[PDB]
């Protein structure tokens, strides 16, 4: 029960005989100790008398109410749930550590004195935000990036399962990623692969709920946000497409531009806060880089800097052996073919022919796919 | 499932050793050649250990174990040849052929002959050859024979050397860590007569490597820590000649030989005394080594080293008395006065500071008994060097005015404020000396023994407290004046001012609060010898403690100086002659369990525990023996703070669970002892728990016992972040814990932990775990405070100066020559190599690093840079010599 | 039960009975929206769309193996087109009666918006109820029903593990939307919606004329010639 | 050879820890008590002490008192408003109107007076804590360091050379330049070194959703920072907080407004905050309203610029000492190399130079890997850059 951190004999020397073998002597000391209240103790029984007196101390009507202060001699100013608040005291049993301002605490239904803290069952926002279990497969589905990949690994995953090296060179990780280029050219795709790899808790949230209607409502969000990354653990927090907060201006926002403005403001805060940061990764993703402030772009803020080009046609050969790796090709295709058929195709596009191609298949309820699939799946994709 | 095909091992081994008794007789070639491919196919089809799963060795011995069992024994004409062949292929699968009861019949295979050169076909293979084999050798076989039979026939004659040949097969394939299980061998192997293998091996162990010394010796000393009583008797003597027979280390010997210095033998550090007296190198080591000799671990030493070379390395013993002391003091003359140490600091009273305006009005406080811890005002910060001019006047005006035992307090605190002093500490004295009063010159003079604590040099053999105590007829003229001889001497074995203080003991005087610091002066002296000074205690105790039934006077006080004249030996001899000494009534018994467990400091004796808690537990004790039991719970209080640090978490799993919350007397009263007893640590799963059961007060019991632990409690070195606990319990302490019996205790509490910034380390382990005698000094006040009547008048003798032995805190110095070169240090967390992967990982806290005198704290080991390679002593000790070495371009 | 009523006595506050079952908020909701509730048997000439649907929600349910055996992903997103009075919303609702999912169009309203939570910051937090009644389809009308549609297909582009959910956008001027909306592989399925000719206008009066108390001797060819396609409306 | 033998042997141990950690009773988790052996000692006692003789004394606010006669008039949260009284254990001093008091439920008669409420979101601000940043690491701008120094602390650690001279030194500063130039790092040096109370404000926390809710955060702010002795207020992105005001037709940004003139006003006029020193740091100074510019809110403007060469060096020297080096590399060619550029993109440089040291397989980084870092971060990241619209400051 968490009895003793040092672990680090690892073998079969001695170290690990006196010490292990010393804990041991002192539980043969802690057995025969205890055993002697059990053998000559018959005044009470204490494993539930005691609970039980407790019991008996507090009322079944178990109230709930709320702390704002707290003073250090057993009593406080707590809030009921109608708005009339009390001078009350708090219990022995009480164990006062878990006790913050705005705790949800237990109190007595006759004089309202404190019994007892409450376990919270949490916002459901962090449920909300909170990715659950891995996305897709590794990164052997990309294919044909294979620097950038490095970049990232580079950046967040060699320091999460090598901090050795950082440490025999002397140095810190970079901070901040970004993730640039063209459209759907696998910038949310890699976000996948780093999600299926990472240990770390993983926080997704899409750059355009970022706004809101009410005044303030973004930076407090902002806030709570950077509450729920830090609160936990070495996490990893990814953003997407924060161009639309400066592209597209909605009417449900009751401020104008100068209430998006200050949304960044508190943003641009709480990447570089003077407050210690702590163990918190940070992964951005556009396709508009030159739009958005380049005070948030500044190394420091930002570190890393990655252009996603668009496929040569080697890679896309690959990305065609890929999507159609577990797909029942007839012979009768030609993948050349279907390479330089758009000059600038992006690796969603041939996701969606060969999708939309195997559509075509299951409305022949066949189980091939054929060369006039592609052809009339080319122009059912590209033009229209 | 993939069956046959390549079945031919299933098919010819299960042939032809089903014919073999069939080609035995009347075929003289099939006997031997099929028994010779039957010993080359199955020796070289398992050597490789990678392929586990053999062919044979889990498959011929469904027809083949039967075939054995009806081959070896059932033939009756085992020639010279056919047991090279049998032997050697029906021993190799017998640990696996057989089920667990092999253990009795492993000789009925190996016994009939052991073939010949066994290690012919084990060269390659690491254990599953016979590795294992032969630990179950020596796991029952070896236990068996060698319980009684120890010097016996083949069982042990060729088992010796079968031991070795293996042995060295350890250290033969790969030097990995599985050299390691050596040491397996040579305990397991014959466990209390351990002399015989290390003598197989210790050779074989100069032999075999240079490399193979560091974790070999920390393999042994890994042991060497504690054990059984004749294991840690045979074993650490065994211990020593690895850095002076193989290895050429040679530097660690006093401090880790003080290990091996009272159990085994009184004369064995003497001789090893002599060992460092004779590798004579030059100047460095031979300085480092003895400088440990006087204010480190122990004393009784400054009389041999007056050979007949006296020039500076036979001189150094007058360096190593008081130059290197005068370093000590150098500590606070020059690297402390620079850093942050004022004057006069005095501004912890002035953190006493918002009472007036935390909820009301103030200047209510107005009780005599403020004054005594007021005068610690004045006595806890003037710690290292901070000497006053007329800033003593909160000791001068209460000087004056009343307490007598506050007269006793205020010129005993000059002491305090000058210590490991011989210049001008008998000079600070004199000045507030004449009074003409008992207490002030008492006092005074008591601390006249407190400045001279180890400096050994002529300040009062017969000279100050001999003339302080030839004066009495009355109180302190007669009782101060053997405590600070006895602390100013307690470490020297002097003989003769020893027999000054012997009629003190044989007076018989009435003055029975002299009487009974008697013992806790002589006591404090020798810890060997002189079973005079054992006469003249129990003598007394037949003269005084028999026609009475009366207070712990007696008890704290008597035989206490009895378990310092036998502390620390694991013998079992002195409880013979200690325990079958006071024979007699059971309050005269008391005795029975002081000098049974004062000679285990520490050890790991359990069965010692078990006489230590089942005799006397609880019995309910209708107002009988609580005091009894509250002494064999104070013996609960040693085998635990320097057994190498695991245990405080149990320790505290203990008596912070089932006497503190769920007793009746013993923990409620007492058992809050042993948290500062074993410790001055200082971590939270016990300093965040005793607040627990004390910031609440419980005024049910005699409410001085949980006071008793409030400044106990606040016993606790190395200053932390508890001024949130203890001034909370200070401020509830203003109203509540009323001020006529604690004014001394809330304070004394608060001034405890940093009375001033530095001097601490005086936790009883030193370099790993060394004594460094943490217990003569540090014993009586915690024997002291048991019932009470000594808050106020005859315990202030011991509350001011009882623990004195402070062997300072820092182990950031340079000691070079020139005293020019600053440090190349890294302080960091306890260590975290046993072993790993090459270049063991020594510890985890690589952010931290300084060059300067900077603070020690517990929980540090302390390495460097810039090629210095640390070539002195290297583990520890605190008083590296610090030379360089450039072999390294 | 969490989320349950139950009695309780006032004086020690002991825990009584436990009545009904209350209700859950997605069933209050679709009853405040009130969609037409619809089904095949209303649908005028719309015969190669229903072909169309069928093969994007109807399938993927009955049958999800059935694209294992193509080794291609199953479709998630689906737009529709046209104009307005165009059997959208009857033919989206139908679709999800006869497959039997959980028909739940948002509108962003506000009378909606306690049913989901006290604020509800996202759009994501309908999920819960959507995943709780897992097989349904989200449905929407005609910028922020456009972003809104991003954030769902941003989830559940990989994100959402929960299947059986799906996504229909129903609008006109399919140029006017966003391009990042018409990156091609975002959407699975876009439909067309055509006025109605003279067939598709004579089925509609048949339908649609059922429950009249009519006359013997009608000739609707007549009046769908007579109406020149103005919808179905 | 005891392989099994030290298995079972410390398994059935470390079981049988828990074993008799059952009978200890630790057990039961909870939904929010405490263990067993702890508040043993309000077991029979202060349950029926602190329980049965004490009350529960509900706390209410006084309106105000009358002469000649105690009369007090109450207010509480919801219900009607009384005449009550003292108690015999109150005086009636500490009584003084505006105040919150602790009342029993059935006399409705007042025990003892309360602190006033505080809306702990401000409480949150305070920052109780202390960052690790040291001057030694501001390396480049010493006499801004100085001249800022000279205003925060000297007043507080020595309130006797400036009482001498007869002088009372200025209250209000604010730091701008360039970003990442080491503005809230240097901040952080100032929270490092002092000991008063640091309350830190970011200026877009105090956008609130409701009218006029900003200005009492303000009002509650100074309030607390008037409770103290010695307070230290920090503001961090005041252009959130306001510009100026430009107002015209639809009234917009108005609410940032009054929240800038409510700190307007409690910064000067009427009663000065006394012993209270503020620090504001914004990115652009321009376009910042010269009511808040003039001087006795905001009198020392110390300029944050690009190191000239041997700030930069310095700099090199800060980043780059705690990392294994070539020994023989010059930092004064990288400075040279570097015209234009921040501490945060000196730093960049060394982190991304350590980096490519990791790239092959060494320990040491060298003189090309330094250039490798150069042309990367400066020239092939030079797209961006962040500084020149900013060194304008628009
Ligand atoms: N190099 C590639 N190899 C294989 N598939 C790819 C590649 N690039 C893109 N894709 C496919 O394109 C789809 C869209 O990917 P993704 O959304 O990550 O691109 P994006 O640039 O993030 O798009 P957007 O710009 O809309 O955010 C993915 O499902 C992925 O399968
Ligand atoms: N003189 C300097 N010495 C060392 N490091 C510096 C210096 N100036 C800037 N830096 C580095 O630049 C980074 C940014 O510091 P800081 O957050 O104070 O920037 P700033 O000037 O406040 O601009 P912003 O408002 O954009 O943060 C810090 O992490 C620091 O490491
Ligand atoms: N093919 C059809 N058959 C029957 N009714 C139709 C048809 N098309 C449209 N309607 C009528 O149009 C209305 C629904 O319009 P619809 O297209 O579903 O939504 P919207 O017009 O908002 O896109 C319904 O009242 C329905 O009766
Ligand atoms: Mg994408
Ligand atoms: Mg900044």
């Amino acid at each position: 029960a968490s009895k003793l951190p040092l672990v680090t004999p690892h073998t079969q020397c001695r170290l690990k005989l006196l010490k292990l073998e010393r804990i041991k002597d002192y539980l043969l000391m802690e057995e025969e100790f205890i055993r002697n209240q059990e053998q000559m103790k018959p005044l009470e029984e204490k494993q539930e008398e005691e609970r039980s007196k407790v019991d008996d101390l507090r009322g079944t009507p178990m109230s709930v109410g709320t702390l704002e202060e707290i003073i250090d001699d057993n009593h406080a100013i707590v809030s009921t749930s109608v708005g009339s608040e009390h001078y009350v005291s708090i219990l022995s049993f009480v164990d006062k550590d878990l006790l913050e301002p705005g705790c949800s605490v237990l109190l007595n239904h006759k004089v309202h004195a404190v019994i007892g803290v409450l376990m919270d069952d949490t916002d459901p926002l962090v449920t909300v935000m909170k990715v659950e279990k891995a996305p897709q497969e590794t990164y052997a589905d990309i294919g044909g990036l294979d620097n950038q990949i490095q970049e990232i690994k580079e950046s967040v995953e060699l320091p999460l399962t090598h901090p050795e090296y950082y440490e025999e060179m002397g140095i810190k990780p970079p901070k901040g990623v970004i993730l640039y280029g063209p459209p759907g050219t696998g910038k949310t795709l890699l976000a996948k692969a780093v999600a299926n790899q990472t240990s770390a808790t993983f926080l997704r949230v899409v750059g355009s709920e970022l706004i809101q209607k009410y005044l303030g409502d973004g930076p407090k969000l902002v806030r709570e946000l950077f509450r729920v990354a830090e609160e936990h653990a070495p996490s990893i927090v990814f953003i997407d497409e924060i161009d639309a907060i400066g592209t597209k201006r909605y009417d449900s926002n009751s401020g104008g531009e100068r209430e998006i403005q200050r949304t960044m403001l508190e943003l641009l805060n709480q990447l570089d806060g003077f407050d210690s940061r702590g163990d918190v990764k940070v992964i951005m993703a556009t396709n508009r880089i030159e739009t958005l402030d380049p005070a948030l772009i500044r190394p420091g803020r930002i570190d890393r800097k990655i252009e996603f080009p668009l496929p040569d046609e080697k890679t896309k050969k690959r990305i065609f052996q890929i999507h159609t790796s577990r797909m029942t090709l007839a012979d009768d295709v030609t993948l050349d073919d279907l390479i330089m058929a758009k000059d600038d195709l992006s690796g969603a596009d041939i996701k969606a022919i060969c999708t939309e191609a195997g559509l075509m298949a299951l409305r022949e309820r066949r189980m091939k796919v054929t060369n006039e699939d592609f052809k009339k799946s080319k122009e059912n994709v590209l033009y229209k | 499932m993939e069956e046959g095909g390549r079945d031919k091992a299933p098919v010819q081994p299960q042939q032809s050793p089903a014919a073999a008794p069939g080609g035995t007789d009347e075929k003289p070639s099939g006997k031997e050649r099929r028994d010779a491919g039957d010993k080359d196919k199955e020796q070289e089809l398992s050597e490789e250990d990678k392929q586990l799963q053999d062919e044979l060795e889990m498959l011929v011995e469904r027809l083949g174990e039967k075939d054995t069992s009806l081959y070896r024994p059932a033939l009756e004409e085992l020639r010279r040849q056919i047991r090279s062949s049998t032997t050697s292929m029906t021993s190799v699968p017998k640990p696996l052929k057989f089920l667990r009861p092999h253990y009795g019949k492993l000789k009925e295979i190996y016994e009939n002959m052991a073939p010949g050169e066994n290690k012919r076909f084990a060269a390659d293979i690491i254990s599953v050859l016979a590795m294992t084999m032969s630990g179950e050798r020596e796991c029952l076989k070896y236990r068996l024979v060698g319980s009684q039979e120890e010097l016996a026939s083949w069982g042990h004659e060729y088992v010796r050397h079968l031991a070795g040949e293996v042995a060295k097969e350890w250290q033969e394939l790969d030097d990995a860590e599985k050299v390691q299980r050596e040491p397996l061998l040579t305990l397991v192997k014959e466990i209390v007569p351990y002399n015989m293998a290390h003598n197989a091996e210790h050779e074989a162990c100069d032999l075999l490597m240079e490399i193979e010394q560091v974790d070999m010796l920390e393999k042994d000393i890994d042991e060497n820590a504690y054990a059984k009583v004749c294991l840690y008797l045979t074993s650490c003597v065994n211990y020593v000649p690895e850095p002076e027979n193989s290895a050429l280390l040679r530097c660690a010997l006093g401090v880790f030989r003080k290990f091996s210095r009272f159990p085994e033998a009184l004369r064995l550090a003497l001789m090893l005394n002599d060992m460092e007296l004779v590798e004579d190198i030059f100047t460095s080591c031979k300085d480092v080594v003895v400088q440990k000799q006087m204010a480190f671990m122990l004393g009784r030493h400054g009389v041999f080293l007056e050979l007949s070379e006296d020039v500076e390395e036979y001189e150094d013993l007058t360096e190593i008395m008081s130059n290197v002391q005068l370093n000590s003091n150098f500590l606070a003359l020059a690297r402390e006065l620079d850093i942050m140490e004022p004057k006069v600091p005095d501004d912890i009273y002035k953190t006493h500071l918002e009472n007036n305006r935390f909820g009301g009005s103030g200047s209510q406080v107005d009780s005599a008994r403020m004054n005594l811890a007021s005068s610690f005002v004045n006595g806890f910060v003037n710690a290292a060097f901070g000497q006053d001019k007329l800033l003593t006047d909160d000791g001068n005006k209460w000087l004056y005015k009343n307490k007598d035992h506050g007269m006793l307090s205020a010129a005993a605190s000059l002491g305090m404020i000058l210590l490991w002093d011989v210049d001008g500490g008998l000079t600070q004295i004199d000045k507030y000396l004449y009074s003409s009063e008992d207490y002030i010159k008492s006092g005074a003079l008591l601390a006249c023994g407190i400045v001279n604590s180890g400096v050994r040099n002529e300040c009062d053999p017969a000279l100050a407290l001999l003339s302080d105590y030839v004066l009495h007829n009355s109180n302190t003229m007669r009782l101060g004046s053997i405590f600070g001889l006895g602390l100013a001497y307690a470490g020297s074995n002097r003989e003769d001012v020893l027999t000054l203080l012997l009629p003190v003991m044989g007076d018989s005087k009435s003055s029975m609060e002299v009487a009974g610091v008697t013992a806790l002066a002589c006591g404090m002296i020798a810890v060997g010898s002189c079973n005079g000074d054992v006469t003249s205690t129990i003598l007394q105790t037949i003269m005084e403690k028999s026609e009475t039934e009366l207070k712990d006077t007696y008890a704290r006080w008597l035989p206490l100086g009895l378990g310092l004249n036998h502390l620390g030996k694991g013998e079992a001899i002195e409880a013979i002659l200690a325990a079958l000494e006071v024979v007699s009534e059971p309050f005269r018994s008391f005795a029975n369990t002081l000098v049974d467990v004062c000679a285990y400091a520490g050890s790991g004796n359990v069965l010692k525990v078990q006489q230590l808690l089942h005799i006397c537990s609880e019995h309910f004790d209708s107002k009988e023996k609580e005091e009894d039991k509250d002494k064999k719970e104070k013996k609960d209080k040693d085998k635990k703070e320097a057994p190498a640090d695991m245990g405080a978490h149990q320790g505290v799993a203990v008596l912070g669970i089932a006497l503190i919350a769920m007793g009746e007397e013993i923990g409620a009263e007492m058992a809050l002892r042993t948290f500062g007893h074993l410790l001055r640590y200082g971590e939270p799963t016990l300093r965040r728990a005793v607040p627990l059961a004390l910031a609440l007060i419980s005024v049910s019991n005699p409410r001085l016992n949980i006071l008793d632990t409030l400044s106990k409690f606040s016993h606790d070195a190395d200053p932390e972040v508890s001024y949130n606990s203890i001034f909370a319990m200070g401020m509830v302490g203003s109203g509540t814990n009323n001020a006529r019996l604690a004014a001394m205790l809330r304070q004394l509490a608060q001034y405890h932990a940093k009375d001033p910034n530095n001097l601490f380390m005086v936790r009883l382990a030193q370099g790993l775990t060394h004594l460094g005698k943490g217990t003569l000094t540090l014993c009586p006040y915690h024997s002291d405070r048991q019932l009470m009547s000594q808050v106020a008048v005859a315990g202030l003798l011991t509350v001011l100066v009882s623990f004195l032995d402070v062997r300072n805190i820092i182990l950031g110095k340079s000691h070079y020559v020139l005293y020019g070169l600053v440090a190349a240090m890294q302080p960091r967390m306890l260590v975290t190599f046993d072993e790993e992967l090459r270049p063991l990982p020594v510890s985890v806290r690589v952010g931290q690093a300084v060059d300067v005198v900077g603070q020690a704290g517990k929980p540090k080991t302390i390495t460097g840079f810039q090629t210095h390679t640390t070539p002195v002593l290297l583990a520890h000790g605190e008083r590296a010599e610090l030379a360089t070495e450039e072999f390294l371009p | 039960t969490p989320n349950c009523r139950v009695a309780l006595r006032n004086d020690s506050y002991t825990l009584h009975k436990i009545l009904p079952n209350k209700v859950d908020p997605l069933v209050s909701l679709m009853m405040v929206e009130k969609v037409p509730d619809s089904t095949y048997e209303m649908i005028g000439g719309l015969d190669k769309q229903i072909k169309e649907i069928k093969e994007v929600i109807e399938l993927p349910v009955k049958h999800p193996e059935l694209f294992e055996a193509l080794g291609i992903a199953q479709p998630k997103g689906v737009l529709l087109y046209g104009p307005p009075g165009t059997g959208k919303t009857l033919l989206a609702r139908a679709v999800a009666h006869h497959t039997d999912c959980t028909f739940i169009r948002v509108s962003g309203s506000e009378l909606v918006q306690k049913f989901i939570g006290e604020g509800a910051r996202m759009v994501r937090e309908l999920f819960v109820m959507a995943r709780e009644h897992a097989p349904s389809i989200i449905f929407m009308d005609e910028s922020e029903v456009q972003r809104t549609m991003l954030e769902l297909l941003n989830q559940l582009d990989g994100f959402e593990a929960t299947k059986n959910i799906k996504v229909i956008m129903a609008t006109n001027r399919i140029d006017i939307l966003d391009s990042a909306l018409l990156r091609p592989g975002r959407i699975d399925r876009k439909i067309e919606f055509p006025p109605p000719n003279e067939e598709a206008r004579l089925d509609i009066l048949k339908i649609h004329s059922r429950k009249m108390n009519l006359t013997r001797g009608i000739n609707l060819r007549k009046i769908a010639e007579l109406m020149p396609g103005a919808s179905g409306a | 050879t005891y392989s099994r033998q030290i298995k079972q042997v410390e398994d059935d141990i470390q079981q049988l820890l828990k074993k008799i950690n059952e009978l200890t009773g630790i057990k039961e988790s909870d939904t929010g008590l405490a263990p067993p052996a702890l508040w043993d000692l309000a077991a029979d006692k202060q349950t029926l002490q602190s329980e049965q003789p004490l009350q529960v004394a509900r706390c209410t606010k006084i309106i105000n008192a009358d002469s000649e006669d105690p009369k007090y008039i109450i207010n509480v949260k919801q219900f009607a408003k009384f005449v009550v009284d003292l108690s015999d254990q109150v005086a009636p001093t500490d009584i003084e109107e505006g105040m919150r008091v602790g009342v029993d439920r059935n006399k409705y008669q007042i025990h003892i007076p309360l602190p006033p409420k505080i809306d702990p979101t401000v409480t949150m601000m305070q920052v109780e804590e202390k960052p690790d940043v040291t001057y030694s690491d501001v390396g480049g701008c010493k006499e801004q360091i100085e001249k800022l120094r000279e205003v925060v602390e000297t007043p507080l650690l020595h309130p006797e050379r400036f009482v001498n001279l007869g002088i009372e030194p200025p209250k209000g500063v604010l730091l701008f330049g360039p970003p990442g130039t080491g503005k809230t790092l240097c901040a952080r040096a100032v929270a490092n070194r002092t000991d008063a109370c640091f309350i830190r404000v970011i200026g877009s926390e105090l956008v609130q959703k409701y009218v006029g809710e900003g200005a009492r955060m303000v009002r509650e702010l100074f309030e607390m920072a008037r409770t103290k002795k010695a307070c230290l207020i920090f503001f961090d992105e005041i252009d959130a907080i306001g510009g100026a005001r430009f107002d015209d037709g639809a009234g917009g940004d108005n609410e940032v407004q009054r929240t800038m003139l409510e700190l307007i006003n409690q910064l000067d006029g009427f009663d000065p905050r006394g012993n209270i020193k503020v620090l504001m740091a914004t990115n652009r100074p321009d376009t910042l309203d010269p009511a808040l510019m003039r001087p006795g809110r905001l009198d020392r403007k110390i300029e944050f610029s690009l190191p000239d060469l041997e700030g930069r060096t310095h700099i090199f020297k800060i980043h780059a000492r705690s990392m294994s080096v070539e020994r023989d590399i010059r930092f004064e060619l990288l400075a040279r190399l570097c015209p234009n550029s921040t501490g945060a993109e000196i730093r960049s440089v060394c982190t991304e130079a350590g980096m490519f040291a990791i790239r092959a397989r060494r320990k040491i980084a060298t003189e090309k890997d330094f250039l490798e870092a150069v042309n990367k971060v400066i020239k092939s990241y030079a797209k961006f850059s962040a500084t020149p619209r900013y060194m304008t400051y628009n």
